RNA sequence: GUAUGUCAAAAGGGAAACAGCCCAGAACAAGAGUUAAGGUUCCAAAAUUAUUAUUAAGUGAAAUAAAGAAAGUUUUUAUA
RNA sequence: CAGGCUAAUUUGCGCAAGAGUGUACAAAAUGAGUGCGCGGUUUGGCACCUCCGGCUUGACUAAUCCUCAUGGAUGCAGAAACUAUGUAGGGUACGACUGUUCGUCGAUUAAAAAGUUACAUGAGCUGGGUUAAAUACGUCGUGAGACAGUAUGGUU
RNA sequence: GUGCUGAAAGCAUAUAGGCACGAAAUUUACCUUAAGAUAUUUCUUAAAUAUACGUAAGAAAAUAUUACGUUAAUAGGCUUA
């Protein structure tokens, strides 16, 4: 992969701890491959993933860099898990220094957005809840995932912020589940500068 | 395969050496998977038995007329409880009636000889959801065990009806009358196919056989009335059985549980009827090794004729 | 039609070795034959035709020992243990171009 | 979606996809087009 | 007829053989290099090793007519090994002889009702002679699912250590050499 | 109709079962005898025997469903 | 007659290709004459085997009339409907006419769809059509008589 | 059918890998029958228990099933409402 020879620049404050290959064992394989814990912690967090022994990283902490090789490139599992495994690096280390952000756009005549609280159905203390008016009789009430903090600078406009990217674009497409941008007058949820062509009339 | 499955013997025991703790799957088969599977439904109390008594309507002070059906409780008290740790699932007993020692054979004499209650006339197990529904051994409960508005289920046997034909027992609509039918106006017809359909007849067809006498449940009755001079629970509409048989009333399970305030104030009007249902029931367990003791020895005699 | 002939339309890789070893075998008894008779210097006109027109064994093409050509097929080739007593009857040589 | 034996591009933005192919199934092969809908076709029935 | 005559005791008794699904099996694996790449017996190559124990045809006394089997516990069976997509494409089909009632199962949710030791035991039992025997034969198939079970006392052992164990091999060989001193 | 064979009047081994196909012509026994067709993980006598490639679909494995489609994969031949 | 083999044929379908229709624009819909096939429902072929509807009671198939999820729709504003992908759990009624399956019609309905099973089921019933002896009409025959012609009746 | 992350293939991609939504079909749940492990600080040393017989029945073609048999309201009679 082109991707996975760049080689990924720490900036100032990431920390990325390498592990040891170990293996958990499980009852209902024979043979478990060994994996790699690595953490990425910084100023806004800490992530961490298991990534396949057969990648190797070599953590050059003087010039603050981490390059990714494979132990054998003909094999097409390990051609596809290098370049994976390296666009999920660069989203981590350019998540917990800078961190991700999702735009929500709420086009239609009545759509509002509110961030309130429920104690009735929080999952963990301080849990926020998404609150939003979309034509439907009752009230579409989502809480934010324990991980993202959620906030509308206007009526209708919903900002997403969170370290872990999957996350929070996992989490902006189930508010725009409820309502699909439609091509005849442009209402629905519109996702990070998301857009649908027009009809003639 | 004899039954599902499973080719696995039949007297093997095998359950306790497979465990979830060790790092297996938790299986989806067996007494723990039934319970979570049916924990939503299963009833948070236990049930009386009542005896059915006869029909009739209430009345209303506003001009409600409502058919129901009275079920009275006699001497309806708790004989066991049954722990999933000794028996696999959660459920108490509960006992009806009364009955002759020499009627009762030596086997039950003893089982209730270490219980302190006299010998019932029946017994049925009512299953709870956990071991909050276990009660006390040797208490009563009396009709205002439920209240007025609460809806339950009522299990009973059907009246049986003896050998029933196909009209009766499936509805089939029988034959012509007159035009022209030989000695085929009440029969079921056809029993299948030729030799394309197997050149056999089919199982599960159904024929002329017994009918009634089963046990038949009655869903979401609420409850009318709630008397405990006479004994009675009128619940709305009808309910299966002829009168004098014995039905199983429980909260329904299709319906939400009482609320958590009535569960605990029935719980404890019974630790205040019976203040001392423990005390009472030792004492009968340690007279049952005494008189197991000399039954044993042979000097139960002694014993009878000792005051 | 209804009745059942199970005749496979390929062989399997038994029937192939022991096709392979009576092609081999034939091969040797009309060498042994040849060079008996060379020796007295002498020949027979239908061992001279066989060494001619007729190849060994090890001369064959793989479809040439598992295969004959039958005009009535796709791709005018049809297995060769569909032959009546294929077993004891040579058969080596094919159409030009088939 | 248009379910065909024979799926073709209809444009230059048709993509060929093996999509729903699983543990359980093999899947089908699909033709995806951002720009126009009506490019939707499947290759295979369920 | 001498080499029949004697003590015949200890040819016909039960040996309580022992295998474990997730232990690499160099003979009855498919992959036979490297070191590392040695699987354990596949369900079908496992169940005809099986078949051959319950049968007692290991033995020089072989008699289908009489029972001579041994015992197999079979331990590990969640880790029950399979290539392909077996475990979720293989059906079992049940059929009660009424029309309709036709039971399909795959094989991974026949392994979360009665575990692993469910599917060994169909593959075995299609492997036995079709008789009065298969169902004896059969029932001496102790499979479990994971390491415990209640035959760690039955396991053959030679010298104190069970077969299958590390050194076991160490302890039969000396007890064969005091074997010799005498006439 | 013709050519050839079998059955008919031919048992036995193979083709799951089989009048006609592949082997082979049964007077009767004995044998880890020697072979044909056919086969050798288990049912079930005999290889879980060796060498090199392909397939990931249980395709297939003893009765080939077609034209056709396609960033499935391998190889060869050009070519950047 | 039914079963068997076959599949010209069909009132049973599918796929490929795309003349053309669609104000525009091949593939929303539509699809000439064709090609490659599946299937065993119609009308047939062969001659291996043995010298009709209705009622009652089913079982199964899915190529779907309704009900549930859903893609496409310059031709999807909504609604209704069209086309297609999942899907056979349940339902698909009543009446007039005809011996009728079929077909036509009336009025309701969410809808009033099909097929296999000896065109399921007569040692379960019905016998109206069909199918003997009687009799008449028409036609044919010199005549006795005949008729995939029609009528009344005719031991299930 | 509809998605998020995301490479092989710098792009793209709900294709590999890691997650998710989603039907009157399915499974569970609900009801009946069958199954009969198990439970009781249960009974029994020639018994426990069951049957037979008699009055019956919530049962009923036979059979079976569920009660009772004088220390008894099982059936009939009688008395009252
Ligand atoms: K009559
Ligand atoms: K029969
Ligand atoms: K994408
Ligand atoms: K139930
Ligand atoms: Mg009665
Ligand atoms: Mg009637
Ligand atoms: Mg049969
Ligand atoms: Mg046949
Ligand atoms: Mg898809
Ligand atoms: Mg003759
Ligand atoms: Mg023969
Ligand atoms: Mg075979
Ligand atoms: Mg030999
Ligand atoms: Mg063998
Ligand atoms: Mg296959
Ligand atoms: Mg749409
Ligand atoms: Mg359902
Ligand atoms: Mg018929
Ligand atoms: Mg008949
Ligand atoms: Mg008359
Ligand atoms: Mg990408
Ligand atoms: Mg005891
Ligand atoms: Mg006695
Ligand atoms: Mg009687
Ligand atoms: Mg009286
Ligand atoms: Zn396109």
């Amino acid at each position: 992969s082109k991707l996975g020879r760049t080689p990924l620049s720490i900036p100032p404050g990431v920390e990325i701890t390498i592990g040891e290959p170990f293996v958990k064992r499980d009852m209902t394989q024979w043979k478990q491959q060994p994996k790699r814990k690595i953490t990425v912690q910084g100023p806004l967090g800490q992530l961490e993933m298991d990534i396949p022994d057969f990648i190797k990283i070599d953590h050059d902490a003087e010039a603050r860099r981490a390059t990714l090789s494979v132990a054998n490139r003909d094999e097409k599992e390990q051609r596809e898990m290098w370049g994976t495994t390296w666009a999920y690096l660069n989203r981590f280390i350019m998540g917990v220094s800078e961190g991700h952000t999702a735009v929500l756009r709420l086009v239609g005549i009545g759509y509002r957005a509110t961030i309130d609280t429920r104690p009735e159905k929080e999952e963990y203390p301080g849990q926020q809840f998404v609150c939003l008016k979309l034509g439907f009789s009752h009230p579409v009430e989502m809480g934010v995932p324990k991980g993202m903090k959620a906030s509308t600078p206007q009526p209708t406009r919903i900002l997403l912020e969170g370290i872990n990217r999957e996350q929070v674009m996992t989490f902006a497409a189930d508010i725009r589940r409820w309502r699909v941008p439609e091509p005849y007058k442009g209402k629905g949820i519109f996702v990070n500068g998301e857009t649908i062509k027009l009809k003639q009339k | 395969v004899k039954y599902g499955w499973s080719t696995l013997p039949k007297r093997s025991r095998p359950t306790r050496f497979n465990q979830v703790t060790q790092g297996l799957p938790a299986p989806t088969s067996g007494p723990a998977a039934a319970l979570k599977r049916r924990e939503k439904t299963t009833p948070l109390r236990t049930g009386v038995l009542a005896v059915k008594k006869g029909m009739t309507v209430f009345m209303g002070r506003t001009g409600a007329r409502i058919p129901c059906t009275v079920l009275q409780l006699d001497r309806v008290q708790v004989v066991a409880n049954k722990t999933r740790a000794k028996n696999g699932y959660w459920a108490v007993q509960v006992g009806l009636g009364e009955r002759r020692a020499e009627n009762v054979g030596a086997p039950q004499l003893g089982y209730y000889e270490a219980k302190g209650i006299p010998p019932k006339q029946t017994l049925a197990e009512f299953k709870v959801r956990n071991q909050d529904g276990l009660l006390p051994v040797g208490v009563q409960l009396f009709p205002d065990w439920f209240h007025v508005g609460q809806v339950v289920d009522v299990r009973g046997i059907t009246r049986g009806m003896g050998f029933a034909g196909g009209m009766k027992r499936h509805g089939f609509a029988g034959q012509e009358a007159s035009h022209g039918n030989s000695l085929n106006h009440r029969t079921i017809g056809s029993v299948g196919g030729s030799q394309g359909s197997g050149s056999r007849v089919l199982p599960g067809k159904k024929m002329p056989g017994r009918m009634g006498a089963q046990q038949h449940t009655v869903q979401n009755l609420p409850i009318l009335m709630v008397d405990n001079e006479l004994g009675i629970v009128v619940v709305k509409g009808a309910v299966a059985g002829h009168k004098g048989a014995v039905v199983k009333v429980q909260d329904a399970v299709k319906k939400a549980p009482p609320p958590e305030e009535f569960v605990e104030a029935t719980k404890q009007l019974l630790n205040e009827r019976f203040p001392d249902a423990e005390e009472k029931l030792q004492a009968a367990r340690k007279l049952h090794l005494e008189l197991k003791e000399a039954r044993r020895q042979g000097l139960i005699d002694s014993l009878i004729k000792n005051g | 039609g209804g009745l059942l002939w199970k005749i496979p339309w390929r062989m399997s890789k038994f029937q192939k070795l022991r096709q392979r070893r009576r092609l081999r075998a034939v091969d040797n008894v009309v060498a042994t034959i040849e060079n008996a008779l060379a020796k007295k210097g002498e020949t027979v006109k239908a061992v001279e035709r066989w060494r001619a027109e007729m190849p060994t064994e090890a001369e064959m093409l793989p479809k040439d020992k598992y295969t004959i050509f039958d005009r009535k097929e796709k791709r005018y080739r049809k297995g060769i243990h569909k032959l009546p007593k294929w077993t004891r009857v040579s058969q080596r040589v094919n159409p030009p171009g088939y | 979606m248009k379910v065909h034996s024979a799926i073709k591009k209809r444009c230059e933005h048709c993509k060929v996809v093996r999509r729903k192919a699983n543990k359980r199934q093999n899947g089908y092969l699909y033709i995806i087009c951002p720009a126009n809908p009506r490019h939707k076709q499947r290759q295979g029935y369920r | 007829m001498s080499q029949t005559v004697g003590a015949t005791r200890l040819a016909y008794s039960r040996v309580w053989h022992h295998i474990s699904a997730v232990t690499p099996h160099p003979t009855l694996s498919t992959i036979k290099a490297p070191s590392e790449a040695i699987t354990p017996p596949s369900l079908g190559r496992l169940a005809s090793r099986i078949a051959t124990i319950l049968m007692g045809k290991h033995k020089p006394i072989w008699d289908p007519s009489t029972d001579c089997g041994d015992y197999v516990v079979v331990t590990n069976c969640a880790g029950l090994y399979t290539t392909g997509h077996k475990k979720w494409r293989k059906t079992y089909y049940r059929h009660n002889t009424r029309p309709g009632s036709l039971q399909a199962i795959t094989m991974d949710a026949l392994m979360e009702k009665h575990g692993g030791a469910e599917v060994l035991r169909k593959a075995v039992s299609g492997m036995l002679p079709k008789n009065r025997l298969r169902d004896k034969r059969l029932a001496r198939l102790k499979a479990f699912e994971g390491d415990a079970h209640p035959y760690k006392e039955n396991l053959v052992r030679f010298g104190g250590k069970v077969v299958g164990a590390p050194g076991w091999e160490e302890a039969v060989k000396a007890i064969r050499e005091a074997d010799m001193e005498r006439l």
